[PDB]
């Protein structure tokens, strides 16, 4: 039993139902952990890390901007929805998961096949910084030039002064 | 369900909400770089996803300080 | 070890991280599938040369 | 299209830096003075503040004549690379450029230098660099690595041209020149 | 790996606060899983014919293709 | 948006049938109608509809306008006038 | 590499926490058994909310002014700018002097940042109340 | 150049105290900085040698002739917009304070142009995605500057959510083509040109029309452009258009080699709504900068056309026209800023309000430009005539060159229906020169004491003192009489844009 | 020319010498056009995802179902649980049945 | 690295759940037509502990299957079998003389190689005894290339860094030839 399927099926369900800000703000925190953790367990566990490091950051600041914003509104406001119309719209999502059509490659299993060339053995990181800062030494240097914009970008909408 | 719109009900009836649904989805676009990369053994795709993720970044700070002075133009008086 | 190669499930089954509009051509257009498909049967085809 | 002799396809920084004619040097103190200058021409043509002349104030002028002088030597520097890479007229960086290779491969010691980088830094500097002039309005880079891709051959320095008899130098064969690919794998294929 | 350490937390407390809507997204849930499981196959006839509607190869079109590749490849040679 | 949708005969109507739920001598109510004399209203029944007009209205009469009002007619008027809608939060109006 | 040992672990943990609430809860003595007050839900004088013992306005869900939203703001680009270190860190040998002139020059640009901020104060506190102190003068005939 | 300079200019900005002049001479910096940029690259790049196309930093970046015209012509205009921040507009410091009083303006304004200059150029996707979120960014930091205005502010919000929006649909038709080919260079993509999925990089054009403001994204650049300030406005309506339409070309370019006929069908669909709505939408406006709104979406659309028939006769069409709309779209601009100094004073019905930002909000406050400022209401009917195509001016030129491209692949609808569109369009550009100039004679004879103008003082009553500041009309001049006589010196023009090649060769 | 489809290790990955012969085919000035490189574009993708080498496997799959071949007499072994990966199923001599260890190497 | 990937075992049996991992083994031999060799059969840490004397054995068979596999051009596993088989046999030979010749002395070495995480600095002593057996009766030199004689890691005197547990059996062994030897 997949059970990251259950998972979003909650998911799923209490992003319809969401109301006020908050709720928001913990499905954001209820979509970065299915992705780090199925990311850890099957794909890449240096980027389920570097999801961890680098979106906690960003979900903490964007929380005490709910604080400094909540402006009561839908507290006490009322939605209808239906318990029937919920259910059922999730029932009729959750038939199609085939993001692709090609069957052969969803369903024929393949294989790699290993060798003992590499001796020199590292990983991946090390290899995505030998290149970044070699080969693609202009990428990393623009995007240096894109913090520092935002810096100053920040501090001309901010400040009053 | 996709083609009639349903991700038009999942999203949030506030500013922030929409924000949210940005950052879900471009964090889609790296979880597909990710997994291409990892199936061909290349790391140029993990540079791209890295990529992604430092420029994701900048845009949610840059768009959160654009709303929280938005918010502080409407409290203004400030007569205290 | 054999082993599937499907996208996370996370992507195909988020609400919201499963639209864009290259993953609605890639499930529900058949454009792509129909070009793809015709590399595969020639390889059939031309078994007899 | 008056295209001349190509010297070398991504110069070193060094290089482009010597091989300035009085001119380059010329245009280096214009672009300097002319900072300062144009700040003067603009409130000139239009005052800044009201309808009298008034200069501008001290600081401005300081940071004025920083920006030139960057930007003196930018257009130096491009003056310098076209003559480099054969789209300016270069009959005197031609002679320069043969009789100091020449005496470097006489004393057996790679025209190009010795480099820190290993054989794919090398590489992967001249990818970076070669070229990059085109874009210094933009922002900079320059070559600052003993790099081989400059796009030449160094057979064509063992002819004699005309006013290089009285040099006499001495050439060795190519796999005698010390920090050259062509002497360089001399046990493995893929070890310099 | 934070969902396996989660998720049994988030589980009992979203049955506590929400039994009905538990229930059935759980019961759901496992209805596919026993679809998968012991093959009664409503999953992939669904697909069948999602495809078959939106013109996709289908499984029976690719094989059909091949049938009219052998009939065709047979006779050249009878 | 932040603008006033009111019509003078709503605004008539909607007082009308606010000062119909007090005790007034006459429910024939127009814009000439006098609180004292028509309706009746002494000191503290006036205090008690004018607070009950704003409440249905959502507006606040200043004090110098209600000590001297005299006329139904004049309380229309004034919320004409006056009346703003309130500011609504941040995501209300962009959204 | 296995991670079986760590896969445990993490199930492990997970239990452990409800462990807590759990124990809690069937150790506790029925309400019937203490003062016997009834169920938490209708004790609302013990539910609500502590203000050192005299209510107030309940103001949960106005907003709070946060004077320092700007260093929250400025920490989202200093916090990618040192999770842009990270391949460096271990691949410093490899990219030798010219992954680390590069490094350098990755952090030069971003100093300019740090200038700025400086100059600016921008990392200061919003307050919005300022003590001046005026002078007393004496218009005299 | 830029980006030593713009390090200097930050430092340097943050350094000297604040004051209106220190500003204003910090702006002139920034003139002479594109100045020594502009020279420096007419130095290093010429046609001649760029035509094959030259690879740099590790091929991540590919400029070409068709590339280089570009960028000189994003210089060019970007010297003319910082002459307004860098010299009086009107010379009256209510108006003209504005202009002064952000620091930072010029460093976004650098921060902008090192984004426009390198997007056309972008040779890999990984390189595509990084630029067009710096020009992006730049341009949100650019409609927020004033952030003590809540419509800026609003603008800026509008501005960041949908271009946040294009830039997803951007990645993810990169994504989509990096997962099917493994590659990330343009140019390794380029030989998988018949095996990838071209509707993957029709995403990719559809996330970069929602930046230009085509239909049916039309609709947040109409709201953005008129709440903006003028002087927001003016920038932000223009400059991403001349970067994202070169790239849009480039990129057409390279699909037309597989020539998939229901791509193009797809483009001419969003080509023939962008023509309906900005021709009738126009129609009911009372707002100059929304008419100007729905103007720019009109002059895009044929544009595009150009870029859709993308052929020998494309390039001369686009890159004439593209030259020739940015002098009419600052010169129009220019003078909008300049005869805020002709509005009355009051000293009331409809509640009329108007801010420092924009004093020029509305089509009627023209009124009388015809007996206040001749010279001046000339010129902005000259550039009013160039927009409705009136020959010999720059404008008809332009429609001739794209119509000439368009029916010679065969779009033989698109001509027709632009011709129409023109002809809808005419309507509400005869409306502003009815403004200007119709009602002269039953108002010549008028005592107008009460204009902006007025509230200026005099120096001694024995000295001329001009109306209008030395900078600013010189390029109003120059500007108007360069879109005048364009005849004298069209066939010398068009030789040169036939140069002008993007692979071509043979 | 920039480096692509780079292995974890930091060399040429799987994939990479069918790209470099397809760039060296498109790039030969013998070449009149880009018919000769048309193969190595198909061999290059099939290193990817392999999709006519799946296509192969399921019409075998399909074929044998409608022979009546049994899939368990006609494919490979398989485990799958890597705990009982055990040395009576590698065939070792004095095999055992007995789970494997695998919690920490 | 630990990095997931297709081609051994990865970290845990999540990952195979959520790849549908299945470990496939195939019955079939090489075919007969292919000459048969015996496998090595060595583990980790044995051919850690030989791997300097396979080196110094096996020198110009190791070299030439590998420069058949350059010369393979893609056709590489199958073009170069019979060299593969020849360097197969080499080492075999040098572990079987192992076991006959320094029998002891390379069963110390890897069983601290086994003890030590498989570090070659943990282990200096045991490597030294060996090293001096292996010379004595194989004559077989362990030297590192690239590098001055004197400058050899394993041959130096006061390292830096050094095995924080001891294996006892390596000091009782190094005290014996200590004493008995080098008198
Ligand atoms: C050199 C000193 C200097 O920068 O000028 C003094 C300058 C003025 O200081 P001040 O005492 O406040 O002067 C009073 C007036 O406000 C200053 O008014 P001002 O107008 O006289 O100074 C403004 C200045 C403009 O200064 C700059 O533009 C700074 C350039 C750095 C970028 O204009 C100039 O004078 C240009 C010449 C000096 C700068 C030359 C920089 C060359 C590029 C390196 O001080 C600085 O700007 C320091 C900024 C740099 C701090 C160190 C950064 C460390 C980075 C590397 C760390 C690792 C090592
Ligand atoms: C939007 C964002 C955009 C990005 C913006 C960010 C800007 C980035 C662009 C900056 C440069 C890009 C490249 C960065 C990677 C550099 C890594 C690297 O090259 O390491 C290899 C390089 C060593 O490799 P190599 O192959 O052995 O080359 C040796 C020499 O460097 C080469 O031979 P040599 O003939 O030059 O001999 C060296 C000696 C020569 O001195 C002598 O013995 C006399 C010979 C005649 C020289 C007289 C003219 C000197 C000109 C004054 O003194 C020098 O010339 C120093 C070279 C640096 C000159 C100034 C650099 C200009 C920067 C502006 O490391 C270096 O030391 C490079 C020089 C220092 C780094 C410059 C940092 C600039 C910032
Ligand atoms: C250690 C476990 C921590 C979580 C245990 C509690 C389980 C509750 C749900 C956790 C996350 C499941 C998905 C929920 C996404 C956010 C949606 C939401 O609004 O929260 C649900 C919660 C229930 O409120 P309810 O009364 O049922 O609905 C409103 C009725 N008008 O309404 C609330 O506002 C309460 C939320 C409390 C704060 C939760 C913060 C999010 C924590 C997520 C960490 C785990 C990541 C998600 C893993 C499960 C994925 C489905
Ligand atoms: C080296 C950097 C520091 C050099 C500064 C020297 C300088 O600028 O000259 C000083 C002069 C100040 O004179 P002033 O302020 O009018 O008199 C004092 C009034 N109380 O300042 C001036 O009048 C401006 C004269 C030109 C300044 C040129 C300085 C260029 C800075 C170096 C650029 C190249 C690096
Ligand atoms: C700028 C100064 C660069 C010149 C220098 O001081 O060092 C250059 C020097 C290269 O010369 P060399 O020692 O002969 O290298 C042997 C080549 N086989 O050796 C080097 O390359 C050392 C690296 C120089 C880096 C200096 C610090 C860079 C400045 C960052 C700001
Ligand atoms: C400052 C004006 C300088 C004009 C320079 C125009 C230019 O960039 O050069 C022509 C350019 C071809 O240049 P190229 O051949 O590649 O390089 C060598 C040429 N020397 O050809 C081009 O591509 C130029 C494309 C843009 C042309 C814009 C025309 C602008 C018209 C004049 C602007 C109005 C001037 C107003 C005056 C206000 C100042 C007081
Ligand atoms: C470490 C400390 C361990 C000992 C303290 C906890 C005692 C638990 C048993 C108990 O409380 O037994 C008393 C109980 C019932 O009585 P109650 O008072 O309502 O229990 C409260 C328990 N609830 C909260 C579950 C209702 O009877 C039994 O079911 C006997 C078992």
């Amino acid at each position: 039993m997949n059970l990251e399927i259950l998972d979003l099926s909650i998911l799923g369900f209490y992003s319809l139902i969401s109301s006020n800000s908050f709720e928001s703000i913990a499905i954001l925190v209820a979509t970065i952990m299915p992705v780090i953790t199925e990311l850890w367990y099957n794909y890449s566990q240096l980027f389920a890390l570097l999801y961890t490091l680098i979106y906690v950051g960003a979900v903490v600041i964007l929380f005490v901007f709910i604080l400094s914003v909540i402006n009561e509104k839908e507290e006490y406001e009322y939605e209808y929805s239906g318990l029937f119309i919920l259910i059922l719209v999730l029932l009729l999502d959750d038939l199609d998961d085939n993001e692709s059509n090609d069957n052969d490659y969803n369903n024929v299993y393949i294989t790699d096949y290993a060798d003992w060339f590499n001796n020199y053995n590292e990983s991946d990181l090390s290899v995505i910084g030998n290149l970044l800062f070699t080969e693609y030494a202009l990428l990393l240097l623009i995007i240096s030039f894109i913090l520092l914009m935002s810096i100053i970008g920040l501090i001309l909408i901010v400040k009053k002064d | 369900m996709d083609l009639i719109l349903l991700m038009l009900v999942a999203v949030g009836l506030n500013i922030i909400d929409i924000y949210i649904m940005i950052e879900i989805l471009i964090m889609g676009c790296t979880v597909n770089t990710i997994y291409s990369a990892s199936l061909d053994n290349d790391m140029i795709g993990l540079i791209y996803s890295l990529i992604q993720i430092i420029i994701a970044g900048v845009e949610s700070a840059i768009g959160l300080s654009i709303l929280v002075n938005y918010n502080r133009i409407r409290n203004s008086e400030e007569i205290e | 070890p054999y082993s599937n190669t499907r996208r996370p499930w996370v992507l195909r089954r988020h609400i919201i991280m499963k639209n864009s509009p290259t993953k609605w051509a890639r499930k529900y257009s058949s454009r792509r599938d129909e070009r793809e498909q015709e590399i595969k049967d020639d390889y059939i085809r031309g078994m007899g040369e | 299209m008056e295209t001349y002799e190509l010297i070398d396809s991504d110069p070193k920084f060094s290089r482009v830096v010597r091989y300035f004619r009085p001119s380059d040097y010329l245009t280096w103190a214009l672009g300097t003075i002319g900072a300062p200058g144009l700040m003067v021409l603009f409130e000139k043509i239009e005052p800044a503040k009201g309808n009298t002349f008034k200069m501008p104030p001290p600081s401005i002028m300081r940071i004025a004549t920083t920006i030139g002088f960057f930007g003196g030597f930018y257009y130096a520097y491009t003056s310098s690379t076209k003559r480099f890479w054969g789209y300016s007229e270069n009959a005197k960086e031609v002679a320069k450029d043969r009789y100091e290779v020449k005496k470097a491969l006489s004393e057996k010691k790679s025209p190009y230098g010795s480099s820190l980088l290993n054989p794919y830094q090398q590489d992967m500097s001249a990818r970076n660099s070669t070229n990059s002039q085109l874009l210094l309005a933009i922002f900079p880079w320059f070559n600052v690595a003993n790099h081989q891709s400059h796009g030449i051959d160094l057979r064509k320095y063992y002819e004699v041209r005309d006013g290089e008899e009285n040099w006499n130098f001495t050439l060795p064969p190519l796999d005698q020149v010390k920090d050259l690919d062509v002497a360089q794998y001399k046990e493995y294929s893929n070890y310099p | 790996p934070y969902l396996v350490a989660f998720r049994p937390a988030v589980l009992v407390f979203f049955f506590i606060r929400q039994p009905i809507g538990a229930g059935l997204l759980a019961g759901g849930f496992l209805f596919w899983q026993a679809d998968r499981h012991f093959n009664f196959g409503i999953r992939d006839n669904i697909h069948n014919f999602k495809q078959t509607i939106l013109g996709f190869p289908t499984q029976a079109s690719k094989w059909e293709t091949f049938k009219q590749v052998d009939a065709q490849k047979r006779a050249q040679l009878v | 948006q932040s603008a006033s949708t009111l019509t003078k005969e709503d605004v008539l109507t909607r007082s009308v049938s606010v000062l119909r739920g007090f005790e007034v001598k006459t429910k024939d109510i127009d814009l000439q109608t006098t609180f004292v004399q028509d309706l009746g209203m002494d000191s503290l029944d006036l205090n008690d509809a004018l607070v009950a007009l704003e409440e249905e209205f959502d507006v606040v009469f200043d004090d110098k306008t209600a000590n001297e009002i005299k006329t139904v007619g004049e309380v229309v008027d004034f919320v004409l006038a006056n009346y703003l809608p309130t500011e609504q939060s941040i995501n209300h109006t962009i959204r | 590499m296995l991670q079986d040992l760590f896969n445990n672990y993490v199930i492990l943990v997970g239990i452990l926490g409800l462990i807590f609430l759990g124990v809690n809860y069937f150790i506790v003595e029925s309400p019937r058994m203490d003062e016997n007050n009834g169920n938490i839900s209708d004790y609302i004088e013990k539910s609500g909310p502590f203000e050192c013992g005299f209510s107030s306005f309940e103001q949960s869900h106005n907003p709070i002014p946060i004077a320092f939203i700007l260093v929250a703001l400025l920490f989202l680009p200093f916090d990618l700018e040192v999770s842009s270190m990270l391949p460096y860190i271990v691949s410093i040998y490899s990219v030798g002097i010219y992954g680390l002139i590069i490094f350098i020059l990755f952090l030069l640009i971003l100093i300019v940042g740090f200038i700025y901020e400086f100059n600016t104060k921008s990392l200061s506190i919003t307050t919005i109340l300022h003590k001046k102190n005026k002078a007393l003068v004496k218009n005299l005939y | 150049m830029l980006f030593t300079s713009l390090l200097l200019i930050i430092v340097y900005g943050s350094l000297v105290n604040k004051s209106h002049l220190l500003t204003k001479l910090i702006n002139r910096l920034g003139l002479i900085i594109i100045i020594y940029t502009l020279l420096i690259h007419l130095n290093i790049n010429t046609l001649e040698n760029l035509s094959i196309g030259i690879n740099m930093f590790n091929n991540l970046l590919l400029i070409n002739s068709f590339n280089n015209t570009i960028i000189e012509l994003i210089l060019i205009i970007c010297i003319l917009y910082v002459l307004l921040i860098s010299f009086n507009i009107t010379g009256l410091s209510i108006i003209d304070n504005l202009n002064y009083s952000k620091r930072t303006f010029i460093v976004i304004v650098l921060f902008n142009i090192i984004g426009l200059t390198l997007l056309p150029l972008v040779n890999d996707i990984m390189i595509l995605f990084i630029i067009i979120e710096l020009q992006s960014y730049s341009l949100y930091l650019l409609t927020a500057i004033f952030n003590e205005s809540h419509n800026s502010t609003k603008s800026a919000l509008y501005y960041f959510i949908v271009g946040s929006i294009a830039s997803f649909i951007i990645l993810d038709a990169t994504v989509s083509i990096y997962d099917d080919l493994g590659l990330t260079n343009i140019q390794y993509i380029l030989m998988y040109i018949d095996k990838l999925e071209i509707f993957d990089l029709l995403c990719l054009l559809f996330g970069l029309f929602i930046k230009i403001g085509l239909a049916p994204f039309y609709s947040y650049s109409i709201t953005i452009y008129s709440l903006s300030p003028t002087i927001i406005t003016n920038y932000i309506s223009l400059m991403p258009k001349l970067s994202i339409l070169t790239l849009i070309y480039i990129i057409m370019h390279y699909i037309n080699i597989v020539n998939n006929t229901d791509l193009n069908y797809v483009i001419s669909f969003l080509i023939l709504i962008s023509m309906f709505i900005g021709s009738f939408g126009g129609l009911n406006v009372i707002r100059i900068k929304t008419l100007l709104a729905y103007s720019s979406l009109l002059n895009v659309s044929y544009m595009l056309l150009a870029i859709l028939s993308n052929s020998n006769e494309s390039i001369i069409a686009y890159i004439y026209y593209i030259i020739q709309y940015s002098l009419t779209h600052i010169n129009i601009f220019s003078i909008i800023l300049v005869i805020s100094i002709y509005l009355p004073i009051m000293n009331n019905m409809l509640n009329v309000m108007i801010t420092k930002y924009s004093p020029i909000e509305y089509i009627n406050q023209l009124k009388n430009l015809f007996i206040n400022n001749i010279f001046i209401a000339i010129a902005l009917c000259i550039s009013i005539f160039s927009l409705i195509g009136i020959p010999p001016l720059t404008g008809f030129y332009g429609k001739y060159l794209v119509l000439i491209s368009g029916l010679n692949n065969g779009y033989v609808l698109l001509s027709i229906v632009l011709i129409i569109a023109s002809s809808i369009s005419t309507v509400y550009y005869a409306t502003i020169l009815k403004v200007l100039s119709f009602d002269t004679l039953s108002f010549k004879d008028i005592i107008s004491n009460n204009l902006i103008i007025n509230t200026s003082p005099e120096n001694n009553n024995n000295e001329i003192k001009p109306e209008i500041s030395n900078v600013i009309s010189y390029v109003i001049s120059s500007l108007t009489l360069i879109i005048l006589l364009i005849i004298i010196q069209y066939e010398n023009i068009v030789k040169g844009a036939y140069l002008v090649l993007l692979y071509n060769w043979v | 020319a920039p480096l692509q489809q780079v292995g974890r290790h930091g060399g040429p990955n799987k994939c990479f010498g069918e790209f470099q012969r397809v760039v060296e085919c498109m790039t030969n000035a013998k070449h009149d056009s880009y018919e000769p490189c048309n193969n190595l574009k198909n061999d290059y993708l099939e290193c990817r995802k392999h999709k006519v080498e799946r296509y192969k496997a399921f019409l075998m799959q399909k074929h044998a179902e409608e022979l009546g071949k049994d899939p368990e007499e006609i494919g490979a072994p398989f485990v799958r649980k890597r705990r009982f990966l055990t040395s009576k199923t590698l065939g070792l001599v004095d095999g055992d049945d007995y789970e494997i260890g695998v919690e920490k190497i | 690295s630990s990095t997931h990937t297709n081609d051994s075992l990865n970290s845990s049996n999540y990952v195979d759940k959520l790849k549908d991992t299945h470990f496939v083994f195939e019955n079939d031999k090489l075919p007969s037509e292919i000459p048969d060799v015996e496998e090595v059969g060595a583990t980790t840490a044995p051919l850690l502990s030989a791997a300097y004397f396979i080196g110094a054995k096996c020198q110009d068979y190791n070299d030439d299957f590998m420069l058949c596999q350059k010369e393979a051009k893609g056709n590489g596993p199958i073009d170069c079998l019979k060299e593969g088989r020849r360097v197969t046999r080499c080492a075999s030979g040098v572990l079987k003389d192992l076991n006959t010749h320094c029998s002891d002395e390379f069963r110390l070495h890897w069983q601290c190689l086994s003890f030590s995480n498989l570090e070659y600095k943990n282990c200096r002593k045991a490597e030294s005894l060996l090293n001096k057996c292996v010379f004595e009766k194989m004559n077989l030199v362990k030297k590192i290339p690239g590098i001055p004689e004197d400058r050899q890691i394993h041959l130096k005197q006061n390292p830096v860094l050094k095995p924080v547990a001891l294996h006892q059996d390596s000091e009782v062994a190094f005290k014996k030839a200590q004493n008995e030897n080098s008198i």
